């Protein structure tokens, strides 16, 4: 089971509750999302084809 | 001791409202 | 020059030790609302907790927000 | 030394009233007790403002509560800062108006008021040099609007040349829940239009939708919706009671706002509203308050001043800040926007500018426009009172209670007067003596 | 024993007036306490000795709201001022001439005169009044109109000096101004002796483009106008080789009976920056006063003709610089001057240089010059306010506002058809022969 | 001398004034930990009486000790910054 | 001093854009957080050009996104350099073209619009001496095309005396992976000639043929031709942030490579690449960057510039260099190519030099290339656009919502008046 390319909740189609857990008085527009963690550490980004 | 009872019954539907998982869902 | 740097590290310290105080006394508001909110929190709690004679008689004498604060 | 007595009328009125003094109780550094507990000398140098002094160092407001159902008194008695309130300026009536304006102006609502008079008049009557009178109230309700507008008659009757400043919440297009809310609206304009000296439009589909789209709230709770009212009267009269640079008060705001005394009808707005998380982004200068002043999503009215001319604007700002960018702003967009103003008036916008920001910011602005715009509410209220009267809908409530057919007729006759003198003061040309100037 | 008293009305008034008497106990030696620290009697033009030392001085602030004046009643110098010459009324003028003039304004006026004649049955010789006001303000306009006319029933033909806050052509703070200012300068006309302007726009311009101040404040223009106004008296109170009393520019610069309308200017006003780099002579300096982009009232010069000039150097200046630089001045054909007056200017030296306060934003300098200049080129500034107040005033706007506080109607129309008068009058003052 | 007379003047003033603040605020403190020790004896007289309610006394309990020894620890620190402020 | 307004529209202009913030931020080194992290003092003295204050010395850039759905706009914000990003400048429709130039022009391309421009005038006006617009999409789209033209048309109706570069993802025969792309494409093109002050071809053929035959990279990945992308995209504007001998920015850039209203189509190359084996074994010097940049297969267009005559050539080079070889190698190509430069304009080179290098290098150039041998690109889809509307195919998608059949006419008739003028300025004796 794959958890890293699979779609997580969005912070701009839906702005409303009932999609995150706990009492949040203010909607997430913070732009961290659940699998941020493992998509870095799979698909490093690292410059690119120009530079040494 | 109602006005305190008042006062912890408008919290606690506080957190029951704010609560907005459980009180959609 | 020496007299001029004796005066100036004398305000110095003065103001120093005003930020000081002044940072003490914010912390010493700070800590009191913290614990009267906390206070009163847990007495409400135990009050829901007997809700839910010998007892329920004598803890009707708790201390108001005023009292747990500091003010008389 | 320049008193404002505060008026509530209805539930609407007393949950607007109750934010708004919790507002200023922790602007003036007073505990739910009554007591001062601050760390400025310039708190107490103008309090008599709105308070008023008792034994022991307290302070209690001076504001008179008025409900036909005590419910409400009651909910509004149990609440945090609910033990300010002297216990005799709470007036309840013991049978309620039933969302009825003639319940509200003729059948309960006149024995009332006599029982709420003596309180005004002794509030009145006790304070050094009286600088006016302000209400909150809704015209959606028998309340608020029913004895309201009466309580507004007899308050002009008495008391002539002072100022009436009120804050209506008018109904609103979509968000209506009550069928004989047209009827109401339409009954109490007539009264505002003619007895009035300020009246500010406050609705509560603008106040949903910057709740929503501004502030980005999960839950848009009525504290949340009078939170935005609470700072509009904070902004307004803020001038009376803390030092500045260029001061500014009601009667002086009126002055340069109403060119004619049937034209008193104002949009409100407040300049920094910021989410948690998208105030990382934003450094708010007096650059981003004129914007968001004059931003069309940030009206507290369900109207677009797109679709009218802006007859007069004033700002009062809050915070210490340089009166070059203060003049320069609101020079660029009035030489920014030229069809949008009118055209027989030059420099409509009015500055002013208070030293002390209020709490959590360190500077702020509060935006009063005076609108054309402002019609379009009004032929909307007209356009659903006349499909309902024609129809003679729900007007057996009204005419069993001493009311006459000829009554709603000369509100809709007087309604139409009054959108038909805005739209002539729209659509005039500068450029002309019309008739009058027949002297030379 | 010359002495001159002075009267600070409206918010304006006392926040010109805040920093002129900073500046003034500065200049003297003074505490805020009102006492020297220790035969000299130069600040007896200013401040009365008192018995035990102390130095009032011969202020009056008026004023109609209390939140101005409680700031000094509280603040800095609340022992230098007298708790009686600190008047202040109630409920304000609300930006209304009828107001400060009809019902608000005939009250406190008895009092504002009582206080009048006791400062100036001390002075053993009087020079004359200063008034500090702006035309825009409701206090500033409607009872300086009605203070000027009882000052000229009580005292017959005494100075009346005027520094007057005109209103910007761009920027204002109200709207009912143009009113204000109709109604203040019709009445004001055979009632005030001599009226120097300064507006707000031209000196925020100057503060831009000078001290390098790129956010300015009221502040900031309330030190230049006090060292303006203090560059005026200099000749009163310190030496100099050719001193200039109040009557002497009262008469120089006032050529016909309706116009008593100069222009101030000073320099230089650098910063302590450009005061290392740029070297300042009396030529540089008295060319600076004639540039017009250094003007500190928003019109152009050179669309109009000079009446008269008056010059008052200060500091380490000498007769042979002062006349080649007015020379030179005079050679030029960019500036202009009306063909019946071929001798235009008046020339006063004092010893004194200027003195820079803490906070301040100039520079420690060794000369300067203020200038006062009577121009043809303020009949375009007449014009474009006869067009503000006549837009205004062809649908009866903002009238009821001063009809139903005590004014006829017929009073608009006079004072707009005397204006309109008073711009034929500087045309066929401009024509030459 | 005038001049350093008046600063020293100026900053002794302002030091008077904090120290009246702060001696104002421990004496608060000092109200705050009088009034926090009947619960304690509340507690005590209903564990002693009694002898989803024992789990809410303990708490009590232990959260009443918390406070007061960080209360008598932050009027400790008071009187020392009091000290320091007249030397 | 001169703030340029980034524009981004559709998916790929989303993340041609997202590879673009990513590389001048690393340039001009600002960390994802936003606060610099820097070590040199010529990076802070340019910075209002891209960037935009916030309180505590953050910088957000000055973009607009713009998409028809929310899904991109999701991961463009996911993406590494995406918490940068104010979130208002996200602009999100509900339901997507589809592939349509219709939904993107009329029907979903109108409601969308006010609140566009809203945002487009909001960080327009606080520009204090605003350069212009720059603009990021893809004609093969349609969001990026079908309502990327019309704001153009929009944005030129009310900023007249302004200017816009445009990066325009042409597309291309043996990539075509889009049955109906010649459709967007032709009802695209006539809106970008009248309304676009330059435009610049990007072909993703000519892309994968740079990286395979040259860079040398078994998976070229879209990211990597979208580093290419931005690469030029940085060295167009490099010389408007960064002192050098001799200036020229995007205007007078437009003066020299424009002689014609009715000609803006430019070409691009870059001109150090190289592979990780042969990077050590070449110098590189000013002969090697003016080679390359001329070489044929630098090209970023699906186009052969032997076949067509070079109009004009713009050049602009980074580091610290000698003027006398930027001269002389530009004379020298000058000299043995005359052939391939028309005869009607002498000296048909502008120069700049910019002092900064890259990041990680020491000298690098840029290339703009004016030439008639671009037509063939016009040509291929005019002919694939007539194929199809011969026999009416796949015509009811974008007649059932408002577009009748004479605009397709029309449309082959500008494409046809615009080859027919490059053929006769082609074509034509001195
Ligand atoms: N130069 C200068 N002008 C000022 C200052 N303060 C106020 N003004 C001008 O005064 C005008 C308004 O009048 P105010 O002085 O504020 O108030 P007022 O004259 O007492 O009139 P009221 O407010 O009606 O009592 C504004 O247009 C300002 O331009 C100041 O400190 N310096
Ligand atoms: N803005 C605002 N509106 C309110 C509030 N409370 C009630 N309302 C509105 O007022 C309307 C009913 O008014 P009502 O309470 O009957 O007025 P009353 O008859 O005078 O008591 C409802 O449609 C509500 O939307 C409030 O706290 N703020
Ligand atoms: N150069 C480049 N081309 C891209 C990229 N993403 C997509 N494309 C091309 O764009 C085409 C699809 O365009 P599309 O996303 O539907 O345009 P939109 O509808 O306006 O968003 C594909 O054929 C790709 O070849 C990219 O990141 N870089
Ligand atoms: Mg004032």
């Amino acid at each position: 089971y794959s958890i890293v390319h699979r779609k997580c909740r969005s912070q701009f189609t839906d702005l409303n509750g009932s999609k995150r857990f706990g009492i949040n008085t203010w909607h997430d527009e913070s732009g961290i999302y659940a699998n941020s963690d493992v998509k870095q550490k799979l698909y490093p980004l690292t410059s690119g084809p120009i530079v040494p | 001791a109602n006005l305190a009872k008042r006062r912890h019954a408008e919290l606690c539907r506080q957190k029951r409202v704010f609560n907005a998982r459980n009180r959609i869902i | 020059e020496t007299r001029a740097k004796f005066t100036q590290d004398n305000l110095c310290r003065a103001q120093r030790e005003r930020l000081a105080s002044a940072n003490l006394r914010v912390l010493v508001d700070c800590i009191l609302r913290d614990t009267s909110e906390d206070l009163r929190l847990q007495c409400d709690a135990v009050n829901l907790a007997f809700g839910r004679q010998k007892c329920m008689a004598h803890r009707t004498r708790y201390p108001t927000i005023l009292q747990l604060a500091g003010y008389q | 030394m320049r008193e404002i007595v505060h008026l509530q009328a209805g539930q609407c009125g007393n949950q607007i009233g109750a934010k708004f003094w919790e507002v200023i109780s922790d602007e003036h550094g007073i505990d739910p007790t009554g007591t001062y507990h601050g760390d400025s000398d310039l708190q107490l140098e103008r309090i008599n403002v709105y308070y008023n002094e008792a034994t022991g160092g307290k302070y209690v407001p001076r504001a008179v509560l008025v409900d036909l159902e005590p419910g409400t008194m009651d909910s509004v008695r149990s609440g945090p800062f609910g033990q300010i309130f002297r216990p005799d300026n709470f007036v309840f009536g013991q049978s309620g108006a039933g969302n009825n304006w003639a319940k509200g102006h003729y059948t309960e609502g006149a024995e009332l008021v006599d029982s709420v008079l003596d309180v005004v008049r002794k509030e009145a009557e006790s304070c050094d040099c009286l600088q006016g009178f302000q209400l909150t109230h809704s015209l959606g309700g028998g309340t608020g609007s029913g004895m309201g507008t009466l309580l507004i008659s007899k308050i002009r009757e008495e008391y002539p040349d002072r100022i009436m400043n009120t804050f209506s919440v008018v109904p609103s297009p979509k968000v209506s829940d009550t069928v004989v809310e047209p009827y109401n609206a339409t009954l109490s304009v007539h009264q505002l239009v003619e007895n009035t000296d300020e009246t500010y439009c406050i609705d509560n589909e603008a106040l949903y939708d910057i709740c929503f789209r501004t502030l980005k709230l999960t839950t848009p709770t009525y504290g949340d919706l009078n939170h935005l009212v609470s700072a509009t009267m904070s902004g307004v009269t803020t001038c009376l009671r803390f030092p500045g640079q260029l001061n500014a008060d009601l009667r002086k705001l009126a002055v340069n706002m109403v060119p004619f005394p049937r034209l008193h009808f104002f949009m409100p707005g407040f300049a920094p509203l910021t989410s948690r998380g998208s105030q990382q982004y934003r450094a708010l200068t007096v650059p981003e308050l004129t914007q968001q002043m004059f931003d069309a999503k940030n009206m507290m009215a369900a109207c677009d001043p797109r679709h009218g001319r802006y007859l007069t604007v004033a700002a009062v700002f809050r915070g210490r800040m340089s009166m070059k960018e203060v003049d320069e702003q609101m020079l660029n967009v009035q030489n920014k926007n030229s069809s949008y103003f009118v055209e027989w008036i030059p420099n409509n916008v009015k500055t002013a500018v208070c030293d002390i920001p209020p709490r959590g910011l360190k500077m702020s602005a509060t935006f009063i426009g005076n609108s054309t715009a402002i019609q379009e509410l009004f032929k909307r209220i007209s356009e659903q009172f006349t499909a309902m009267f024609r129809r003679k809908a729900f007007l057996h409530w009204y005419t069993g209670e001493g009311m006459d057919e000829m009554e709603f007729t000369e509100a809709e006759s007087n309604m139409n007067d009054l959108v038909s003198e805005y739209q002539q003061y729209q659509d005039a040309t500068a450029e002309e003596e019309g008739e009058f100037e027949e002297e030379a | 024993m010359r002495e001159c008293i002075s009267i600070h009305v409206g918010q304006a008034g006392v926040q010109i007036g805040n920093a002129c008497w900073e500046l003034y106990c500065l200049e003297h030696g003074i505490q805020p306490d009102g006492q020297m620290p220790s035969g000299d009697d130069s600040f007896n033009t200013f401040f009365s000795e008192t018995g035990a030392g102390k130095h009032v001085p011969r202020a009056v602030f008026v004023d109609l709201e209390p939140t101005v004046i409680d700031e000094v009643r509280t603040g800095t110098y609340r022992q230098l001022f007298h708790p009686e010459q600190l008047i202040t009324g109630k409920e304000d003028a609300a930006n209304n001439y009828a107001r400060g003039h009809y019902t608000i304004g005939k009250e406190i006026i008895d009092l504002v005169l009582d206080r009048i004649r006791k400062l100036a049955d001390q002075c053993t010789g009087l020079q004359g009044f200063l008034v500090f006001h702006s035309f825009g303000g409701g206090t500033g306009s409607g009872f300086t109109s009605l203070l000027m006319e009882r000052l000229s029933v009580d005292y017959g033909k005494k100075s009346k000096l005027e520094f007057s806050i005109y209103p910007a052509p761009q920027v204002s703070t109200a709207v009912v101004e143009p009113y204000n200012s109709i109604l203040t300068t019709h009445t004001t006309l055979e009632h005030s002796d001599c009226a120097f302007m300064v507006d707000n726009e031209a000196i925020y311009d100057i503060c831009r483009r000078n001290l390098d101040i790129e956010r300015p404040t009221y502040t900031n223009l309330n030190r230049l106008i006090g060292q303006i106004v203090s560059s005026i008296t200099a000749s009163l109170r310190f030496d100099g080789a050719l001193n200039v009393d109040l009557t002497e520019f009262q008469t120089n610069l006032v050529p016909y009976p309706r116009i008593h309308f100069p222009l101030a200017t000073y320099a230089p006003v650098i910063s302590a920056e450009k005061a290392y780099h740029e070297q300042l002579s009396v030529a540089e300096i008295t060319n600076a006063c004639f540039e017009p982009a250094n003007q500190m009232v928003k019109c152009d010069p050179r669309h109009g003709k000079y009446m008269a000039c008056c010059l008052l150097y200060r500091g380490d200046v000498v007769p042979k610089d002062v006349n080649a630089a007015i020379a030179t001045i005079k050679t030029k054909r960019t500036i202009q001057f009306v063909d019946w007056c071929p001798t235009g200017f008046k020339v006063g030296i004092n010893y004194q240089p200027p003195t820079v306060v803490p906070g301040g934003d100039l520079a420690k300098v060794q000369r300067a010059v203020c200038m006062l200049s009577n121009t043809t080129a303020i009949a375009e500034a007449w014009a474009r306010l006869d067009h503000k107040f006549d837009l205004m005033y062809a649908k009866r706007a903002f009238v009821h506002w001063y009809v139903g506080e005590g004014m006829e109607e017929g009073e608009f129309s006079e004072a707009r058809e005397d204006m309109a008068a008073l711009e034929k009058d500087y045309e066929e003052v401009g024509v030459d022969s | 001398t005038h001049s350093w007379k008046s600063e020293l003047q100026r900053e002794m003033e302002a030091l008077a004034a904090e120290t009246n603040l702060l001696l104002a605020q421990k004496q608060r403190l000092e109200r705050a930990l009088d009034a926090t020790e009947v619960p304690f004896s509340i507690t005590t007289d209903n564990l002693q009486c009694r002898e989803h309610v024992e789990t809410e006394l303990l708490k009590e309990a232990e959260l009443i000790r918390n406070i007061q020894e960080l209360l008598k620890r932050t009027i400790m620190q008071a009187v020392s910054q009091i000290r320091l402020n007249r030397e």
